[PDB]
């Protein structure tokens, strides 16, 4: 009952944030493009970034709401920690990992393939990129598609760590400080995709970037 | 009344200037030895484009501190109207408007020349823009991309004051009794919403027959009317 | 002066929290607006001040209709408000808080403004903290500066919101002495409070509002011996 | 069982809010942690619950240290918390509110979880409203659902924060029966409240925390006759 309570809350507020970020992230690009089929073919490209951001923000809004209106004091006071509440959402995070794995591996290339013809390694089919790991350009793109979906898991254990907020501080107090901590992971991963494409860093740095953020989030959640 | 006016003005002015210092530092870092001077010389041009959005966040945080501390309730409890408290905040914004004029007229056109040496109609200063348009009009037809640039500059002080009044009306209206984080989040959505709306309607003025004055002064008049209505609801 | 208030009404989420609340208050008299929590004592109190817009009702102050006036337009007519929460100007000194509202007065010049400020500080015994910031004073000392600040505007009716909120039994006498001082100054006091034991000890005429309507009226002695109030609000033992 | 608290301390902004607060509460006994507002009675209460991190001292429950355990680890030892503000799960059914905590219990199976929920609803006379949402109930009925939910975790000590907060005199007696019932259930109750007059009417052992330290201890009759309390907290005239 407590797992279904959280999953229903997180899914409801993540879809609101995702639809709010899609209207903002691609409303800005649509205006720049104006300066309807193009937006349709770039849905999987932007939702590749919005989905980890929507899940992270939606996780902190739910965990912020539990703290603000004292539903966390009665959950900790009943024997259910905050770490335990984050472990109840692993089945949900696995669904979002599978969902984004579909976007990153299939629809992001397919969406970029049709857009390119209408308007590159960003749009090549994943079948043609499974092999040819020797070439750093394919190595960066294929690694971006395999280790990319695992930002959902990192968005789960890092939103649990950075959600503790006082009732008087507010539900939105820890949003801007911690969205930048999450965004620093994605900005680092985009900054890693470029380094691998120039054969300067190696494909091994994708799990290393996640592990450093994974261990840092796990240590901070257990302080 | 002077002591109350100074307290409201100084608190908002420090919030508008405090947000300005932070927003410029972040934008300098985000934009970023030869490449450091090129970004450092561009600070006045980054400063000019932050003033409309730093005044919005400054009035949200400046009045939010007053509202959350129940200081705006006891100014009304003694007979100080909402439009008087807005007028005191506008005095703080009038420093940013005067700063916008100083940057536009004497600072931006100079550091832009210095920045380009280290390494558009929008980039032209108002003194250069009006003089150039008057020169073209005397011998040829002025393009619609210069009329839009002219209207986007003459309506820059009026977009700073209107966006401040909207911020003040939100504190007294929808954003009353809300958290400081929620006010900051909403202040960021209005800032992006205004930048996108003025960008889109700027492009739409170059593709449609009506003059760019309608598209540039459109949102400013509507936000002023809508913002002044939220103040009438108290 | 009489503050006639007739047929107040207000709805929230299509539910009428206040239904026909009407009471009369006179200058130089303490009137307690009491009742069960959430039954409309707070909402009816805020509609007198002006925070909550009046859906229906008439508020008169010596045949002068204040119904349509806003919060500030009523405050200029002589209605004061003392918030329950800390409402002192944090970055202004205690003497500057009182002087801030004294400059609002039109019938005072600079010469008598300083004289009025001096006696207001002496009346509430906050002279020793007149130079300390409002954010660095005791809760008991700060509350005396908020009442002194409200009196700088020369109100005719001071509407106190939760005066005995978080007040220890040792300092409940200090608040009663303050409220009694406001009455002796010719200012009517309207008190809404959850602490009904002490609010029924200073007020001369109390109004108990339950289910959104005034269910009883009269002196505190008559309020106690009221069957409907005893059954609904005060209980059999009190 | 005897909850032992020794030498609590906590400094906020380089100011020692709590200085050497120590009290003992036994199971089945109601203890009122009172004192002047802002004198450290609220902060000392929170260090017992676990909201604010301790800065000096120790907490024992039958030679079983709880100082290093977090808030959730003490709850499994038998320590409950009831926030003063509305802490019900707003969008959960009242029957599900008690059930959400009953599923936490390891010593109950499905067969006896529904039985425990059914008797918990009947013990608090909320079985008629057991099908309504948490946010769509009366203030008096909501608090009865928060105490039934707290008992679902089966605590040995309940730390009530401001139980008589925003409570009409008609419904003060209803809470008195609830707290008396908690004592009759073998569960010790620790109460911190600003309403000292009504808190002293049910507690058999009250602690007065002034200037950050415990200055009084014993039955409410001994507290009233104490000249140190009547000088700082209760005043000359108080009953």
């Amino acid at each position: 009952i407590i797992r279904r309570y959280l999953v229903k809350q997180v899914v409801s507020t993540s879809l609101v944030v995702i639809a709010l970020l899609t209207l903002i992230m691609m409303g800005g690009r649509l205006i720049k493009y104006f300066g309807f089929s193009i937006i349709g073919y770039r849905m999987p490209e932007f939702l590749t970034l919005i989905l980890p951001l929507g899940f992270f923000i939606g996780l902190m809004l739910v965990f912020g709401r539990l703290y603000v209106d004292h539903e966390m004091a009665v959950l900790n006071g009943s024997g259910i920690s905050r770490i335990r509440l984050g472990q109840l959402l692993i089945p949900l995070a696995l669904v979002f990992l599978v969902i984004q794995g579909i976007l990153m591996l299939w629809m992001t290339p397919w969406g970029l393939r049709q857009f390119d013809q209408l308007s590159k390694v960003e749009a090549l089919p994943s079948s043609k990129l499974w092999n040819k790991w020797n070439d750093p350009v394919i190595a960066s793109e294929m690694g971006w598609r395999v280790f990319g979906p695992f930002t959902i898991v990192i968005a789960l254990m890092m939103a649990v760590a950075l959600c503790e907020v006082s009732p008087r501080q507010g539900r939105y107090y820890r949003l801007i400080p911690a969205i930048f901590i999450f965004a620093s992971l994605i900005v680092l991963l985009i900054a890693i995709r470029t380094r691998i494409s120039r054969d300067e860093l190696g494909v091994w740095a994708y799990p290393a970037a996640l592990a450093v953020y994974g261990i840092a989030a796990a240590l901070f959640s257990r302080k | 009344r002077r002591i109350v006016a100074k307290h409201v003005t100084k608190t908002t002015a420090l919030a508008m200037l405090g947000t300005t210092i932070v927003l410029v530092i972040l934008q300098v870092l985000f934009t970023y030895w030869q490449a450091f001077l090129y970004v450092l010389w561009g600070a006045p041009r980054y400063l000019y484009e932050i003033l409309p959005i730093s005044a919005l966040i400054g009035a949200i945080l400046g009045l939010g501190t007053l509202a959350s501390n129940s200081e705006l309730i006891v100014m009304r409890s003694v007979g100080i109207s909402l439009w008087r408290i807005v007028g005191w905040v506008i005095r703080s914004a009038l420093v940013l408007v005067l700063l916008s004029f100083a940057l536009s007229e004497w600072v931006v056109p100079y550091t832009n020349e210095r920045a380009n040496s280290v390494k558009d109609p929008e980039d032209l200063s108002f003194s250069q823009l009006v003089s150039f348009m008057n020169y073209m009009r005397e011998y040829s037809q002025v393009p619609k991309t210069y009329q839009l640039a002219f209207w986007k500059k003459v309506a820059s002080p009026f977009a700073l004051i209107t966006l401040v009044l909207v911020a003040c009306s939100f504190i007294f209206g929808p954003l009353r009794q809300q958290s400081m984080g929620f006010r900051l989040v909403i202040a960021l959505f209005i800032g992006l919403g205004f930048y996108y709306l003025q960008d889109f309607l700027g492009y739409a003025s170059l593709v449609y027959n009506p003059s760019p004055a309608w598209f540039v002064l459109g949102p400013i008049v509507l936000m002023f009317v809508a913002g002044s209505y939220l103040l009438y609801r108290a | 002066q009489t503050l006639c208030i007739k047929h107040l009404a207000k709805n929230y989420s299509k539910r009428w929290v206040v239904k026909d609340v009407s009471f009369e208050m006179q200058s130089g008299q303490i009137v307690g607006l009491l009742g069960p929590n959430g039954a409309g004592k707070t909402t009816s109190f805020y509609m007198v001040v002006g925070l909550v817009r009046m859906d229906k009702g008439e508020i008169h102050l010596d045949n002068l209709d204040l119904s349509d006036l806003a919060m500030h337009e009523r405050a200029r007519k002589g209605i004061g408000y003392l918030p329950q929460e800390a409402s002192i100007f944090r970055k202004l000194t205690i003497a500057e808080n009182i002087m801030a509202i004294l400059e609002t007065r039109k019938d005072l010049n600079k010469q008598q403004r300083q004289q009025r400020l001096q006696e207001l500080l002496n009346d509430f015994k906050i002279t020793h903290i007149k130079d300390s910031l409002g954010m660095s004073v005791s809760g008991g000392e700060r509350r005396r500066a908020e009442i002194a600040r409200a009196l700088a505007a020369d109100p005719k009716f001071m509407l106190l919101d939760e005066p005995f909120a978080g007040v220890d039994p040792i300092s409940v006498g200090d608040i009663k002495d303050i409220i009694r001082n406001l009455k002796d100054r010719g200012i009517g006091v309207l008190i809404t409070d959850h602490n009904v034991r002490e609010t029924l000890a200073i007020c001369e005429h109390a109004y108990i509002v339950s289910e959104g309507a005034v269910i009883a009226e009269g002196s505190p002695q008559d309020i106690l011996e009221n069957e409907q109030v005893r059954k609904v609000y005060l209980g059999d033992d009190f």
